[PDB]
């Protein structure tokens, strides 16, 4: 519910698309288990697709810890200080690949209600409307029922 | 066919006389020439456009952001030409399409800046005294486009 | 600089004096201020539109 | 008591976290909170239709205000803009009425011109030029 | 004061309703559509003796396809691969 | 000649159609408010605090304006001043005061 | 314009005083215009929560 949740306006981080686009994803940290049925998708993701992902985008630092865990996880850290943690528990390799690509695609801004899906900083070019726009003037600026 | 003046003899609205077609054609030619020379000299700054995109019309200008509610099969950082421009206006003049402006006239550019999902949207169904209760949560895909430039060409 | 006004980064103090000396530099005589529009003068919520006229 | 429920608190909190901003005992008591949250979620789901309808009504009101500022009427403006093959919706029309008054005045002038041409056409059956801002563009 | 007996729109005494201009115009335009339909249903093209069997072959083929679909029903095939790869549940480092 | 809308407010609108006939060109420069249609700004210079003896007596007299009113008359004064209704100026409870966002989102 | 934001907002949302005359007018036709301009339904910036009403003085 919108009345029961926060909200924000549509925005960029540092005017991303104005000059050069920069990848907002900074780090991906993977907790995967040596043994354990829940870390099998993560195990094969590390086997095959983590190297190609790192080669594909070199602005992201990827760590893989390989520690005993019941729930494998991925923590995404973004240039604006945002931290997001996701569970890759009992997920297929395609699911994990879609998840990490989505993480690399998003920015660090909060995923909440967006409030008017456009952000213009110069909404008016010919001048914002005021009650005197589209209103003609009078001689000597004489208001109604005046004398001189 | 003569009627004395009364309150109903003549229609209340004023009588309108539209201009003669050939002189109006010459006037249109000179007005288009003046607007075209303003374009060639560069007598405009910070113009806006109305662009049909993803079933919607967007009043865009340069430097701003647009959120569209689906995927686009583009990478982040990809530059894209936004066709289907139906209005483009600068200070002191405006160009309209019927219904779209020409390809050679306007050129709107937009870069893909963020591919994400929306916040969860609740879909709850309830009927009283019927044990009827259902609940969904949906997160729709979303793309953020930054409009980089809107150029105009003298081909008017 | 995007979306910011000039006098939000310059932070000038006397715009009338600055304009007067700019017109003096540009050989423009003097701006006289006239009340171009107004709506409510005897109320607590007035609106005035003042225009500067040079020659 | 073989295998009774242990994590009932987390289900209670699942329901109760959507009631924190309520008023009364229904922000803390589950038996009333669940009913009021069910109604709130149903309202949230049903409110999308009303949001669309109300935003369109707001656009119509704003366009009527601007057209009456220019002396036109909303039906005349919308109809003649359609007849000029300029397909701008109520949203962008209100956007221009608020932020581009020059463009909106030009649009109203074009609609009034097309309306006068329509009156002249209904008077004279074309003969000759059938109007200039008439003459729709054909596509194939 | 202006009270109607129970359930306004049913019964012996009902709340009267009257026909506006909208309803008459709507009825008239639907009647015009119906009249044009009557017109266009007045000139057939094959006089009912020339249409005796011009689609029998295609209808027979359609029903043969329907019967083939209805009778080609059987349990699906079973493979060793699924039973054997369920063993991958406990695949550790290798 | 002929003009669809009067060309004296907010715009001078001319509508043209290109020779190809596929685009409508609208020219609309702004109209300035002419000098004959303006009135001079008043220059009020009220000086009546000068008595023939002192000069800082008026500096002391400058801080002589002070007044206090109770809720009833104060609310009536505010309502009359701002053309509102009296209910605008009564206070609200702690529930409403504390459930209001003090850091709302900012656009532009 | 370029209208520094506080003056721009003040100009946009300023109240206007309108003068309307009776003198043989129908009261309901007076009331229609009065209601329109008291609600603010004559401004392209109208909203129900924007409190964009205007003063109507009927003599
Ligand atoms: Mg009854």
């Amino acid at each position: 519910t919108a009345r029961g949740t926060p909200s924000r306006f549509l925005a960029s981080v540092l005017h991303n698309g104005l000059g050069r686009y920069v990848q907002q994803l900074q780090r991906l940290s993977f907790s995967v288990s040596r043994d354990g049925a829940s870390s099998r998708g993560a195990r094969e993701f590390v086997e095959r697709e983590v190297i190609d992902f790192a080669r594909r985008n070199p602005g992201v630092v990827i760590y893989v810890n390989s520690r005993p865990c019941c729930v494998p996880r991925v923590v995404a850290e973004y240039l604006n200080g945002a931290v997001r943690e996701e569970s890759i528990h009992c997920k297929s390799v395609e699911e994990i690949s879609t998840l990490v690509q989505k993480l690399a695609d998003q920015s660090g801004l909060d995923v909440i209600r967006i409030r008017k899906p456009f952000h213009t900083d110069n909404p008016s070019i010919q001048g914002q409307w005021h009650p005197f726009t589209n209103k003609p003037t009078t001689f000597r600026g004489l208001r109604p029922r005046e004398v001189q | 066919g003569y009627v004395p003046k009364t309150s109903l003899s003549s229609p209340p609205w004023p009588e309108v006389v539209l201009p003669d077609p050939v002189e109006e054609t010459r006037h249109h030619a000179e007005v288009v020439k003046k607007v075209n020379e303003m374009i060639v000299t560069g007598q405009y700054g910070r113009l806006f456009a109305v662009v049909h995109f993803a079933s919607r019309q967007w009043k865009v200008t340069s430097e701003d952001l647009i959120l569209i509610g689906n995927e686009l099969d583009l990478a982040c950082g990809e530059r894209i030409r936004l066709e289907k421009v139906l209005l483009v206006g600068a200070d002191n003049f405006t160009l309209l399409g019927k219904p779209l402006l020409g390809k050679d006239l306007v050129r709107v550019e937009a870069t893909v800046i963020e591919k994400t999902e929306s916040w969860p949207r609740i879909i709850m169904r309830f009927r009283k005294r019927k044990n009827f209760k259902k609940k969904r949560i949906v997160t729709t895909p979303q793309t953020v486009l930054r409009i980089n430039s809107i150029e105009i060409a003298p081909c008017l | 600089m995007t979306g910011k006004e000039l006098f939000e980064m310059w932070k000038i103090i006397n715009p009338m004096g600055l304009l007067v000396e700019e017109l003096k530099k540009r050989n423009v005589s003097a701006p006289e201020s006239r009340l171009t529009r107004q709506s409510g003068g005897t109320t607590a919520l007035p609106l005035y539109f003042v225009g500067l006229y040079c020659d | 008591l073989r295998n009774r429920v242990t994590d009932r608190y987390f289900r209670i909190q699942e329901v109760l976290k959507h009631a924190r901003h309520f008023r009364g005992r229904k922000n803390r008591c589950y038996r009333l909170a669940v009913r009021t949250v069910i109604r709130a979620f149903v309202k949230c789901t049903k409110a999308r239709y009303l949001k669309k309808k109300n935003m369109r009504t707001l656009w119509i009101n704003r366009i009527t205000a601007a057209s009456q500022e220019h002396g036109l009427k909303y039906p005349a403006l919308i109809g003649n803009l359609v007849k000029c093959q300029v397909e701008l919706n109520r949203k962008v029309l209100a956007d221009l009425a608020i932020y581009e008054p020059k463009t909106f005045k030009s649009l109203a002038a074009l609609a009034s011109r097309r309306r006068h041409e329509g009156f002249a056409a209904a008077l004279g059956d074309g003969k000759e030029p059938e109007g200039i801002f008439s003459r729709v563009v054909q596509y194939h | 004061r202006g009270r109607i007996p129970g359930r306004q729109w049913i019964g012996k005494h009902r709340r009267p309703r009257f026909v506006s201009l909208r309803a008459k115009q709507n009825m008239i335009r639907r009647l015009e559509i119906e009249a044009e339909n009557h017109y266009w249903l007045s000139m057939p093209y094959m006089t009912r003796e020339q249409e005796r069997g011009h689609a029998a072959v295609r209808r027979r083929e359609a029903f043969e396809a329907i019967k083939a679909a209805a009778t080609s029903k059987f349990p699906p095939h079973r493979f060793i691969a699924d039973q054997l790869d369920h063993l991958n549940v406990t695949k550790k480092w290798s | 000649t002929y003009s669809p809308l009067p060309d004296d407010y907010n715009c001078n609108v001319e509508l043209a159609l290109t020779s190809d006939g596929r685009t409508i060109v609208c020219y609309h420069p702004s109209v300035d408010i002419p000098y004959e249609h303006t009135k001079p700004i008043p220059r009020p210079d009220p000086v009546h605090n000068n008595e023939e003896t002192h000069d800082q007596v008026l500096k002391t007299r400058l801080e002589e304006k002070v007044e206090h009113l109770e809720e009833g008359p104060m609310i009536e004064q505010l309502s009359k001043m701002f053309f509102t209704t009296k209910h605008r100026w009564y206070p609200h409870g702690r529930y409403h005061r504390c459930r209001k966002n003090l850091n709302p989102p900012k656009d532009r | 314009s370029s209208f520094s934001r506080a003056p721009q907002q003040w100009a946009t949302f300023a109240r206007i005083w309108y003068l309307l005359d009776g003198k043989m007018q129908p009261p309901g036709k007076l009331a229609a215009m009065a209601s329109i301009r008291l609600q603010g339904l004559h401004k392209p910036v109208y909203h129900a929560l924007s409190d964009c009403g205007d003063h109507v003085v009927i003599m």
